[PDB]
Parts: C-alpha cells; structure tokens; sequence
C-alpha cells in the first residue's frame, strides 16, 4: 500500500507485524523475517548477537521453504536433518512468542522482560540443539529459557 | 484469489513437481534392478500372519492393502504402525535378509504382475521357510517400486496441470488488477 | 520501464537474503548483455566455469532435502554446487 | 458482481447454480454449499429434515476440504475414514442430480418428482452407510433411492 | 496480455531461438518443435514437404518421450525399433543445423545457403534409413545431404 510502502525509508528500525502470525497464537505477531534494524550489524551488537540473529532467520526461512512441500509429501520424506530444523524452528518460532504485562488481560499470562544476554542464550541454545529433547509447547509463551524447562517439567503430567 | 497467494501456492507446486519427478526416476531405477533381480528367484521361488511391506510410503495401496488382506509378523515399519522390522524396502532384499527375518522365528505380500498392475526333516523345515520369506520380499520391492514409480507420475502430472490452471488464474488477476486500478483513477480524475 | 532501458540486471530477492545468500543476488535471473567483454582473462576463465556448474546446479537443487539414492554424477552437482553457493 | 451481490439479500431461498458442478454431468447444478433457505430451521421443517440436510452439507464440506490431497496424491494417500467420507460424499453429489421433464431431450431419462418424505428417507439413508455396497454411478441421474438400488442390481 | 495477443492475429510464423538448443551447440538455436508455420499445410506446400515436416517432427517428439527410458536403463534396453529413431533423431537434430555465411569470420567454417528442395530431399532420406550406415556427427554443420557424404569420408 502506498502509504506504509512510503514510510519504510523514514526509519532506521522496522517492527512488522502479521495476522497469519497472530492467528497462531504467536504473540507480539512480529514477522521475523521482513523485520529490520540498522544496527544488526556485528561491529555493532557483536558477532555473538549477530550471528544467532542470523542464524534463527536462516533456520525460520529454511522451515518456511519447507512447509508446503512436506505438508503435502509428508513429514516422513525428510532426512534426519531436515527434520531436525522442522522440531527446532518450530520450538524456536514459539520462543519469539513471549507474554506482555501489558498484555495480561489477554493472555491470562503474567508479563515478563527478558535481558538481551538472556535473549541471545536462549536462542543460541535451541540452534546448539540443547532441547532437542523438550515438546514444542514448552517453548510457548514464556521468558527466559529456564520458564521453558520449567514448563516442560509442568507439561510431563 | 489475490496475487500474494496464487504466487505462493504457484512455488509449492512447483517444487513438489520436481521432487514428485525425481522421486519417480529413484523408484524407476530400483524397480529396474528390481525386476532382474526378480527372474533367478521366481523360479527359485517354485521350490499366524505374515505381513510384507516396508518402511516407505508414497507408493499408493501397497501398505494399505496387505492390512486389509491382514484383518502375528509384520515386516516392514509401515505395517505395524497401521496395525516386526525396520529398515526395509530402501535397499534390495538379500536371502540373508529373508534369513534374519526367519531367525526370530499364513504370509500375505504384494506380488508383481506389471508397472501398473498388483494383487495382494526340522533342518529341511528351516530353509523351506526363509525359501518362502525370501520369495514375499523379493516379489514385494518389485510391487513396491514400480507403484511409488507409478504414482509419483500421476503427482508430478497433477502438479504440472495444476500449475497450468494456476498460472492461467495468475495472469487473469494480474490483468483486472492492473484495469481495476487504473479505471479508479479515471473515475477520480473525471469527476473533478 | 527501467528494466527494458538498462543493459542488465542484478536480481535481490528477500528469500536468498534470509537463507544466507547475502549479497542476496538471483543468480539464475540477473543478466549483463556486455557480460565476458567486460571481463578480464583470468576471471573469464574460473567465472565461465562457475556459470556452467551453477546452471546445472539450479537443476537438480530440489533434490537436495529429498536425496537419498542419486546417482553419484548429480550429488556431485548438488556438492559442487552447495559450495560455489 | 454488483448486481448478483446486492440481489442476495432480497430474496428468502437462493439457488445458486455452478458451472463447475454443470460441467461435470450434475444437474440442475446446484452448489449444495452456496443456497440457503430462511425456513431451514427445525422449528419449520421438522428435525429430521433439519438433521438429514445439516448432515448432506457436512460431509460435503469434508470432502470439499480432503480435495487438495486428492488433486495431488490421489485417493490412495488417504486414512479409511476419510475414503468412507469420500465414497459417501460422491454419492450424495449424484443422488441430488434429477432427470427433469423439461431436460428429456439433453439427459435421455424421464422427468422424476420426488416426494419430500422420500428425499429426506434417500440422504437419511447413504449417511448412515445403508448403501456403501452399491457404486457411485448407481445414484446419478434417479428419482428416489428405489430407482438407484434397482439401477445398482441391473449394473450387474 | 494485449499486446502480445493483439500482435499474434496478425503472424504468420514464429522462430524460437531457444538457449537450450544453443547450449547444445546447435546452430542456428532454433528450436525445431516449438516454432510453427500457418502456412505447413499439404494445401499450400507441398504434398511431400508436410509430410518430411510432419515426419521430422514426429521423430523429434518421438525421440523426447524415449529420454526418460535412457537414464535408467541404458540405450541399450531399447527395441530395434526405438534405437533406431534415436539414431534417426539424433542425425536429424544435428542435420538441422548450419554454417551461416554471414558468420564466417567469427567461426571459420564457409557458408552454406540451402536450396529447398534439397532441404526436402535431405530429410526424407535420413528418414528413410538410406544414411543408418553413417556416424551421427558426419550431419553436424553442414549444407546439403551431399557435405553429409563428403564429410562422413573424410572422417573415414
């Protein structure tokens, strides 16, 4: 649309949010994949911040250039490796999700902040395939990745 | 109905075409070594269930129709998770196989007419027995790869004419909006 | 309009961007109508190769996550390939 | 369109009429999924009317949506409960095509009128599985479920 | 699109240089089953250039299904009728091309300008099997049957 089109060049960081996102469940709804900032630079925020960035983005962009082929080929067609990028990017796409306390009367969910060196650990962990071993869910709507094994240990029975 | 869509699902499609094809020509070559390896074990072959599949799908009603013909052995991992091995149906059945499937121990098996078409003393006893599980397995890959041939020809056909019909829907939207836009604007500009 | 009055085209796309292929350029469809008179001998040799080999890469890349029994001549393709990426 | 869309709201019953059901033999072709009626309520039609016709719609919608794997895949990809909701569901598609007096010339069958009582009993009947025996091409083109059944034996 | 279609009323013919075939070696590019001609008619050529034109195309298009039958089992699997329009195909495709005249500097080879009842002849006889006896690459940029001859000499 000709308006947000124009708007893009007036900044320096984007934060783009997507019904297709929200409709999951996946809240804040932001698009990882067509947010941008300035300063993702590694002589900026480091080659550590940088480099797992990067590297979400690339196991995000790999899982959405799979899902419609396997969604119709099937789940069993995929190597043992291009299966393992489907559990992770899965888990790692509910990592990004995270509760408000701004936004508690929606989620019945209590808020959290999480640090960006908590944010970085985190996300580097589920790329290192740490919890491999951990459900889908338990990645759902938390803070920090301890809430995660927290909620795991909560999910078990 | 939107060009954002159409676009998407046109990429899918068109992938699936490719794999559906290179799926086809795999299973091709297997069902090609296959079928020689078929001939010196017929003839061979002339001298509780048992129910021979594999651990791949994508080969139409091979799996699905020995478990009908089924309703206790199950070899190939595809027939125990629709009702014991694994590992089965990717590398060519050997009599050592058939031997190995004897060892841990009515047989009911998909046996090759073509291509296209399928249907579902105690040291002479031994050897009778893996002479009969060697024969299900070998007749089985045979009805296997030549079915994941045959129907991953058809996907890659569907695909390819639901391409066709797709990109067809592409450009007629492509062209409306294109006149819709442009007659907004004319409208716009008459009425001052 | 600008397309048809340039002599060429470098191609970004979004999806080579986010996969890692950054700079993010559409090898397949970028095109330099001078292209080879504007090349030096030494990079015209290896870039002619390259072209070819990256060619008959795009091919077959679709049966990379779906190769397990390829003859070897095309995970030659697909390996050449992965690393002139 | 502008015009078929502000028609809509002015009427009580819609027929809608697809090219893509005509161009498959089904005729009249009407989209069982597109018409709608302000007395299709239980509270005017009784609740075995009701019931019979909210069943028919379902089992068309979960054909309708099992369709994209049947374009692709085909029929053989599928479980065993969704080939039941398929065979029944393309039965139902032809038990609701009629041979009309009028049509005598481009069906080459005679006009049939069916009872209500008898429509609802014929659908009542293919949902609950009565005729998963009988093949498709039995249900096209008959009056009530008699004729089909009786065309079905003579197909030997 | 418009402007495409409005264009096409009015053509008569089309050549498609095609970047497969030059890729192939094969000069000139033209892409011998996708360009067509209003005019390739029995009623306006001849009676025997359709049929050579039809029958090249054939072959070509008989040649294209085979492909698939040779990655996986070989040229050699193949019936005594289908290596032979291989063969055949294989010699037509190559007889298709030719030295240009006017790319005589760039290449070296002399120019070649083809009458077209010779063009006729030449194809009707690698059909015919009355050249099955020489090798595939002796009707490769050439004019005339006749340098199709000279040139399987002087190979020997």
């Amino acid at each position: 649309d000709p308006a947000p089109a124009t708007t893009f060049a007036h900044l320096d960081a984007t934060t783009v949010l997507s019904r297709a996102i929200a409709e999951l469940g996946i809240y804040p709804a932001v698009d990882p994949l067509d947010s941008t900032s300035r300063i993702m630079d590694p002589n900026i925020v480091g080659s550590e911040h940088y480099d797992v960035a990067r590297g979400v983005q690339k196991i995000l962009q790999d899982y959405k250039s799979l899902q419609d082929i396997i969604a119709i080929l099937g789940m069993d067609e995929l190597s043992e490796e291009d299966k393992l990028t489907v559990s992770r990017a899965r888990k790692i796409q509910r990592f990004l999700s995270q509760p408000f306390q701004v936004a508690e009367v929606f989620t019945g969910h209590l808020g959290k902040l999480v640090p960006l060196k908590e944010t970085i650990k985190g996300f580097q962990q589920i790329l290192a395939g740490e919890y491999d071993h951990l459900p889908e869910q338990a990645f759902y709507m938390v803070g920090p990745i301890e809430e995660a094994v927290a909620k795991a240990d909560k999910l078990a029975e | 109905a939107t060009l954002k869509d159409i676009t998407r699902r046109l990429k899918s499609i068109k992938n699936i075409q490719k794999i559906t094809k290179s799926m086809k020509m795999v299973a091709a070559a297997k069902y090609a070594r296959a079928e020689r390896e078929l001939k010196p074990a017929r003839v061979y072959g002339v001298g509780l269930i048992i129910g021979v599949s594999s651990d791949r799908g994508l080969c139409g009603a091979i799996h699905s129709s020995v478990a009908k013909q089924m309703k206790i052995i199950g070899v190939g991992d595809k027939i125990r998770s629709i009702l014991t091995f694994k590992e089965v149906g990717r590398r060519p059945p050997t009599f050592g196989d058939a031997s190995v499937i004897a060892l841990e121990l009515s047989i009911i098996f998909n046996r090759f007419r073509s291509v296209i078409s399928y249907k579902t003393l105690r040291n002479y006893q031994e050897y009778s027995l893996a002479n009969i599980i060697y024969y299900s397995l070998k007749e089985s890959t045979t009805s296997e790869q030549s079915a994941r041939m045959t129907a991953m020809d058809n996907a890659s056909k569907n695909a390819s004419e639901m391409i066709d019909k797709l990109t067809l829907t592409f450009n007629r939207t492509r062209q409306a909006v294109i006149t819709k836009e442009l007659i907004e604007i004319i409208s716009g500009a008459a009425a001052l | 309009n600008v397309i048809s009055i340039t002599d060429g085209q470098i191609f970004l796309e979004t999806e080579l961007f986010y996969k890692g292929i950054r700079p993010a350029i559409n090898v397949g469809l970028s095109v330099s109508r001078v292209g080879s008179a504007a090349q030096t001998r030494a990079m015209k040799q290896v870039a002619g190769t390259m072209k070819l080999e990256l060619a008959q890469y795009r091919e077959v890349a679709a049966f990379a996550q779906f190769g397990s029994d390829l003859d070897a001549a095309t995970q030659q393709l697909l390996s050449r390939g992965v690393r002139l990426t």
